[PDB]
């Protein structure tokens, strides 16, 4: 019963940051991995990387590393996504996901609405 | 810990000024920032550069340009070079160690300038 | 303590599957609460707090804070001051700030006279369960192990903390040893054994006076009242030779695991908190969290007691093992702290996500903690011995050895049942010692079907006892 | 690392979608469906078992680096853009339509 | 100090005005919040 | 640069406040230099102890705001003299050197 | 002129419950299996 | 409540431990058993 519920409808210009939400449910937040992943019409989904609440730690695809930041609460159970400069390239709808099972994070039975960001 | 200094008696206008400076008898010149200042005589007096034995070096932002400050790490002797100076620029030339003090690690920022304890003297020498 | 080598049981081990790991974390929360919760609760300092910098006469780590704090009687406040870390205390409103962990969580302060010094602690099976060491030199962790050995109990593993590097405990016996799930998958984290440990030369520099007073009836609260001389900071020292050899090493073992062209690259913590940002660890009792970019700050192309100091700050207020709801103060000690640890090990997170090969970039993780214990734990599995075996016959009715012959045929293993039937009922703080109780009882209670299985079957005492039931064709 | 080999793919429905992608990788691999102003959804995972809620439909697998999903009988809820994941890698993905 | 919560003109909820104390021990916060007759008692 | 008064005036036996100010001076250490004529400009407040400038001296500075007071007890003939004041940049990219006031006993 | 309980400021005093009585009642102190208790 | 049952569970260990030593000398079901060990007039 894991719904992702994501904050979205977020439109912004090129030079501008972007920071979206993902809000948590049905399962222990802090017990488990969250990704982050950019869909695009005919382009290969980018991963944008993983956060891994009891620590925060964070792994940020290798393209965007030095533009993406993610951060959470677990008191909110909410993570969040950054990117620091956008480009035109960065016309997406940006998922955050969870996998089918937590020892193994890639399975993403689990994904949320969607934020489309236009750039 | 004595310093004394050396250069020409006469530069031409709108030339390279070199001068130097001796260390006598100290136990660690490697810690300290040397450096030079420029006083018109009467007026005010002003900081030019200086140079750490680390390699590091800073310059007055006004003059940075003009103003080169070298050490040699063999011989305890500490040298300036400046080019193009005249009658404007020039002033009396002294040499200093701005002591540095160290009171935790280096590496990690903590020392603090003690200041231009020991002075040399100088010459307005110009044109 | 006596070792049992199995000459040839071939025994398959995934460290990140181990029970003991699970078990082990599970306990030292246990261990953690347990000390902790008989101590004074600081709800008395959550109040807004008056905090000017830390200043040198002339002129920022270190905020002098004033509070309104409570006495011993509830019609009376004094005014206290104390020195926190900018780490601790969070700006709200110039100049009136909170304590870090009293928006959300609860601080509980450690009692005084509690020691955090790791103690080598052994996690022993009850009797009728064994542990099977693994001895391969350069075990991967996952898979077959052909060198295996039982014991009732682990090595001495100190409950060390620590985050990006592994603090103190076992070293690799031939060659750094890159542990991973999977190495190509990016989520898991990669525990690195070293052969050789990096002595790292920790400090907290800082003259602390410590100072006491009481917040309510019997409770007393302890805290920073002044710095005796310089304010520094507190750092961690490796020597450039030992680490740049370490991560010669571990570059070493990881083009065995990638391409022997792959360029690898070391680099800073990408994020998180602060407990997998920087290196976390216990120094005496004091808390430091060093920023170790200038360990990971290098690439390696594949073809004079100068030291890397590492900036390290300290917090008094810490939530380890991050939990909803809890956290804890760590009391200042007086005077000055040093401690000098072997770094056995590192947590290293690839980052991966490139289509573009021949470069790899490996990170600091904190990650959680059951990777610092599954790094001493690696070495071990959990069994339930099950001593009634069944086969067919021709039969019409010390702890030397203990598992011995495991690995070898029947019969020859049917002559070492004396030393395996005895040992089964001994073997070869609330928490330890429910955990002793449930442990006994356990063995209790698996000796007693054992025995009674065999008295049901009428044989209670035989050790090899015939039958009457012919054997099924079916059964084998 | 990751060739996903039919790009736009046509069939009408009732017809069998075949789904290959060379991988240059060992992992287990997943297959998502995304249909039109939807999320992805998981199909497959672990090269050929089906996510929960999945209909049998959806299968195929090899032991090779070569993994081709099997999509029978397709209906109203399918004709999406099908992706094919080894860890961080999604694929260029492939359109299913009529 | 609590109210009957009403249709804004005219008269079992009870909405109610208190000074709570907030993460801070020096601090109160004015809270208004809904509770039932049944969990309340006059004074 | 550090703004200076060009002179000061005091009778011998009084306390002399000879002060500078500037941005930079509220971060960084505030240095004081006695030059006579014909002499080298050699300190006479130093910085030592990173929390404390203290040193027993005849002299002693006082920070406040923006500007630093140069505080100096006992004032006679022999310190007839040009004080200046040094500190360095907020980044410590430079030093910056005060213009110097002239004090005179009088 | 102002005073305090006595030991508010070294313990937390404990009011006892006002139905409990301190009267001594006599406590049997028994062997568990295994153990005898020897009288003299 | 813990000591109370660490020492029911010492009473069963012990029984055991004795019930296990009499099965260690063939004696677990005889209450008196007599075997073949010769006594040695050193013990008194
Ligand atoms: C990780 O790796 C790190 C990198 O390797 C490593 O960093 C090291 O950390 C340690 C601390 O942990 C640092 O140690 C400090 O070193 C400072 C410098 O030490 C040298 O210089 C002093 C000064 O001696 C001068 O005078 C004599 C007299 O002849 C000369 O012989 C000297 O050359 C020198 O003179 C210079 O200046 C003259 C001025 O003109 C020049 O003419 C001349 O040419 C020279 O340039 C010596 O004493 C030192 O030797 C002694 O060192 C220790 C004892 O200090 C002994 O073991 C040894 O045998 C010698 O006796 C050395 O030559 C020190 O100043 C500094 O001392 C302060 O801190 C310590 C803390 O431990 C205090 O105990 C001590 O009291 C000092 O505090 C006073 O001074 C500081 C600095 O001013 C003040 O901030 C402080 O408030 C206090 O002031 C008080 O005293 C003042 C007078 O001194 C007074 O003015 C004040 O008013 C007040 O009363 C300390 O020892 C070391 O440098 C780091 N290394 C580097 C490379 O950065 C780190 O430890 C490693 N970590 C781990 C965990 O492994
Ligand atoms: C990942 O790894 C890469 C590769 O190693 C790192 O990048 C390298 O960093 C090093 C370190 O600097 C570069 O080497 C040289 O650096 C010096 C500048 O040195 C800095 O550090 C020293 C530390 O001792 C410090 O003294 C310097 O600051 C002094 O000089 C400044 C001059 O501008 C001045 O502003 C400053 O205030 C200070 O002077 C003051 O103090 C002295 C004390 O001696 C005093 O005498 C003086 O009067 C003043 O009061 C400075 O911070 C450069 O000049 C060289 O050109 C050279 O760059 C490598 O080049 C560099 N490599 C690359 C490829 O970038 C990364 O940092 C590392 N990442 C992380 C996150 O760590
Ligand atoms: C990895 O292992 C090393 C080696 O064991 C360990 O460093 C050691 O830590 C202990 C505890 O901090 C140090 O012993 C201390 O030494 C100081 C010296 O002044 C003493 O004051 C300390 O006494 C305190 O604790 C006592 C507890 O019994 C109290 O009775 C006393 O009042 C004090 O509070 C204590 O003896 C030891 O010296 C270091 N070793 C070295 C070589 O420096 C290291 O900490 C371990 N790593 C981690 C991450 O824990
Ligand atoms: C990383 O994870 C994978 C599991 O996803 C680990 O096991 C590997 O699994 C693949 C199948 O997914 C195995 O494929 C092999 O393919 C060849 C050619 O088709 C075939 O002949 C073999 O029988 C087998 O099916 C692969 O061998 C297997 N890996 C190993 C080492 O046996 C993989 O091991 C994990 N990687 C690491 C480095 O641990
Ligand atoms: C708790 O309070 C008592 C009473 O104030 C303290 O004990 C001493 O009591 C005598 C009573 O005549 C006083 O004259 C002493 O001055 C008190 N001593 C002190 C040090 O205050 C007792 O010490 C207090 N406990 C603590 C832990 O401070
Ligand atoms: C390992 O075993 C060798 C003999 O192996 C035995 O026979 C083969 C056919 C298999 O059935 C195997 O499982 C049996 O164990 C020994 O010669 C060798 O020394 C043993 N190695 C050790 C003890 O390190
Ligand atoms: C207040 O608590 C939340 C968690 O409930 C935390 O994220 C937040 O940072 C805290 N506030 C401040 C000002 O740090
Ligand atoms: C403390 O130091 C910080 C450094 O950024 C500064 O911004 C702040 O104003 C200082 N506060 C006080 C009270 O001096
Ligand atoms: C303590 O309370 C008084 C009440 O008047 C207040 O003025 C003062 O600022 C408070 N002190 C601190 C340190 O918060
Ligand atoms: C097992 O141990 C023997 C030495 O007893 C050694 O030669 C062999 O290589 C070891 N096996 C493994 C897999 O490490
Ligand atoms: C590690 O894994 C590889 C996988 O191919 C295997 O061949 C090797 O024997 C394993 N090493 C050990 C020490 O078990
Ligand atoms: C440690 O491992 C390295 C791996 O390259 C090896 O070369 C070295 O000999 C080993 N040293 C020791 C002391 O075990
Ligand atoms: C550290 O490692 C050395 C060998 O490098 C070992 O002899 C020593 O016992 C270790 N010490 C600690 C405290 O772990
Ligand atoms: C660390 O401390 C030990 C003694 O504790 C000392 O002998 C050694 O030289 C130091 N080494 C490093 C690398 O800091
Ligand atoms: C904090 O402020 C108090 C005010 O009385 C002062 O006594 C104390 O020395 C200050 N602490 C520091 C470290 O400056
Ligand atoms: C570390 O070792 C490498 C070997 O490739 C060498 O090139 C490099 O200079 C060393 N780095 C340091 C900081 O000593
Ligand atoms: C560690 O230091 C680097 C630069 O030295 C800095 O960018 C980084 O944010 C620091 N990390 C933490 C966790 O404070
Ligand atoms: C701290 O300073 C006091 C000043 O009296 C001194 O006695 C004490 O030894 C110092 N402690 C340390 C650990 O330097
Ligand atoms: C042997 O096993 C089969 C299958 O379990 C069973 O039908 C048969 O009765 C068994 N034989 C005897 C003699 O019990
Ligand atoms: C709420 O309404 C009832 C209606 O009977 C009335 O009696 C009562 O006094 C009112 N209370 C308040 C607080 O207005
Ligand atoms: C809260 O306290 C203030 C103190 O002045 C008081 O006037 C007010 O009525 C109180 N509010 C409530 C809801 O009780
Ligand atoms: C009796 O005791 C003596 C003591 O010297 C010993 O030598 C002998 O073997 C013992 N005999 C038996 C039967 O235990």
């Amino acid at each position: 019963q894991v719904q992702l519920v994501q904050s979205g409808g977020q439109m912004k210009k090129p030079g501008e940051s972007m920071r979206i939400s993902c809000r948590a449910s049905g399962y222990e937040f802090i017990d488990c991995t969250l990704n982050w992943i950019r869909l695009a019409p005919g382009k290969r989904p980018e991963w944008m990387g993983w956060l891994k609440p009891r620590g925060g730690a964070v792994n940020y695809a290798r393209p965007l590393q030095g533009r993406v930041t993610m951060t959470r609460d677990v008191y909110s159970d909410t993570a969040f996504l950054e990117l620091r400069s956008l480009t035109v390239d960065d016309t997406a709808v940006y998922f955050c996901t969870r996998g089918k099972n937590c020892d193994y994070n890639w399975d993403f039975e689990h994904w949320g609405r969607g934020t489309p960001v236009i750039v | 810990v004595q310093l004394r200094e050396s250069g020409p008696g006469l530069v031409k206008p709108s030339e390279t000024l070199s001068l130097s400076c001796t260390v006598s008898n100290d136990s660690r010149p490697s810690d300290h920032s040397w450096t030079w200042v420029r006083q018109s005589p009467g007026k005010a007096l002003e900081w030019i550069g200086d140079i750490h034995y680390n390699g590091a070096t800073t310059y007055n932002p006004s003059l940075r340009s003009r103003v080169r400050i070298e050490l040699d790490q063999s011989i305890p002797r500490f040298s300036l070079k400046m080019t193009s100076m005249t009658a404007a620029d020039t002033g009396m030339y002294y040499c200093a160690r701005n002591a540095i003090r160290i009171y935790g690690v280096v590496a990690l920022g903590e020392w603090f300038h003690y200041g231009m304890d020991v002075w040399g003297q100088g010459t307005a020498v110009t044109v | 303590p006596q070792e049992i080598h199995l000459e040839n049981v071939t025994e398959e081990f995934n460290m990140w599957k181990n029970n003991m790991v699970e078990q082990m974390h599970e306990d030292i929360i246990s261990l953690w609460d347990q000390s902790l919760k008989p101590c004074v609760k600081l709800t008395p300092l959550c109040v807004t707090l008056q905090c000017t910098n830390v200043t040198n006469n002339i002129t920022g780590e270190l905020k002098n804070c004033s509070f309104n704090m409570t006495t011993e009687l509830r019609d009376k406040k004094q005014k206290v001051y104390s020195l926190f870390y900018r780490l601790d205390v969070v700006q709200i409103n110039n100049k009136e700030y909170r304590l870090i962990n009293c928006n959300t969580s609860a601080i509980t302060q450690a009692c005084p006279k509690v020691s955090f010094e790791p103690i080598p602690i052994h996690y022993c099976a009850p009797a009728g369960f064994a542990i099977l060491k693994c001895k391969d030199k350069k075990f991967n962790g996952t898979g077959p192990c052909q060198n295996v050995s039982t014991v009732q109990c682990t090595h001495g593993i100190k409950p060390v903390v620590s985050t990006q590097l592994l603090l103190n405990g076992s070293l690799a016996e031939e060659e750094v040893i890159i542990r991973s799930e999977n190495i190509t998958n990016n989520a898991k984290n990669i525990l690195v054994q070293l052969n050789t440990s990096v002595q790292i030369n920790c400090t907290r520099p800082n003259n602390n006076t410590v100072k006491s007073i009481r917040i309510g009836p019997g409770q007393a609260f302890y805290y920073t009242g002044d710095i005796i001389g310089d304010i520094r900071q507190a750092h961690c020292n490796v020597s450039k030779a030992t680490w740049n050899e370490t991560l010669g090493k571990v570059v070493k073992q990881l083009r065995k695991h990638f391409g022997n062209n792959t360029i690898i690259r070391f680099a800073q913590s990408s994020g998180g908190d602060l407990e997998v940002t920087t290196h976390s660890f216990n120094c005496g009792g004091e808390f430091f969290y060093c920023n170790t970019s200038g360990l990971f700050n290098s690439t390696w192309i594949s073809n004079s007691n100068d030291s890397i100091t590492l900036p390290c700050r300290i917090k008094q207020i810490i939530n380890m093992w991050q939990r909803i709801g809890q956290a804890m103060y760590a009391p200042p000690i007086q005077g000055v702290i040093r401690c000098v640890s072997n770094i056995t090990g590192l947590i290293l997170t690839r980052d991966g996500g490139s289509t573009n090969s021949t470069t790899e970039t490996f990170r600091p993780g904190g990650g959680d903690m059951r990777d610092n214990w599954r790094s001493e734990l690696y070495k071990y599995k959990v069994v339930k011995i099950e001593p009634l075996g069944v086969a067919p016959t021709r039969c019409k009715r010390v702890s030397l050895g203990f598992l011995g012959a495991a690995g070898s045929t029947m019969g020859a293993a049917s002559m070492t049942l004396t030393v395996q039937a005895r040992n089964l009922l001994s073997g070869i703080d609330t928490h330890w010692g429910i955990k002793q109780l449930q442990a006994r009882v356990l063995a209790v209670e698996h000796y007693l079907r054992d025995q009674q299985l065999l008295g049901i079957w009428g044989c209670s005492g035989k050790l090899i006892c015939c039958t009457n039931v012919p054997w099924n064709s079916s059964w084998s | 690392v990751l060739t996903q080999s039919p790009g736009t793919l046509s069939l009408s429905p009732g017809e069998t979608a075949i789904i290959s992608c060379r991988t240059s990788q060992y992992g287990s691999l997943a297959w998502y469906q995304q249909r039109p102003g939807q999320a992805p959804r998981l199909v497959i995972y672990s090269g050929s078992t089906r996510a929960a809620g999945i209909p049998d439909r959806f299968s195929g697998s090899r032991w090779g680096p070569d993994y081709n999903l099997t999509i029978s009988n397709l209906e109203s809820g399918d004709f999406g853009v099908y992706y094919c994941q080894q860890y961080e890698f999604f694929g260029q993905g492939t359109k299913v339509q009529v | 100090q609590c109210t009957n919560v009403t249709n804004n003109i005219t008269d079992e909820l009870k909405n109610c005005s208190f000074n709570m104390t907030t993460e801070l021990r020096d601090k109160k916060q004015k809270v208004y919040s809904l509770f039932y007759r049944l969990d309340v008692v006059q004074i | 640069e550090l703004t200076q008064p060009p002179s000061v005036s005091v009778s011998p036996g009084q306390t002399a406040r000879i002060t500078c100010s500037g941005a930079p001076l509220t971060s960084r250490f505030t240095y004081w230099y006695r030059q006579k004529p014909g002499q080298a400009p050699v300190l006479i407040i130093s910085r030592s102890s990173q929390r404390s400038s203290g040193w027993s001296g005849r002299f002693s500075a006082s920070w406040s705001g923006t500007t630093v007071t140069l505080t100096i007890r006992g004032v006679q003939a022999d310190d007839e003299a040009d004080y200046y004041c040094q500190s360095s940049d907020t980044s410590d990219s430079y030093k910056m050197f005060g213009g110097g006031t002239k004090l005179t006993v009088l």
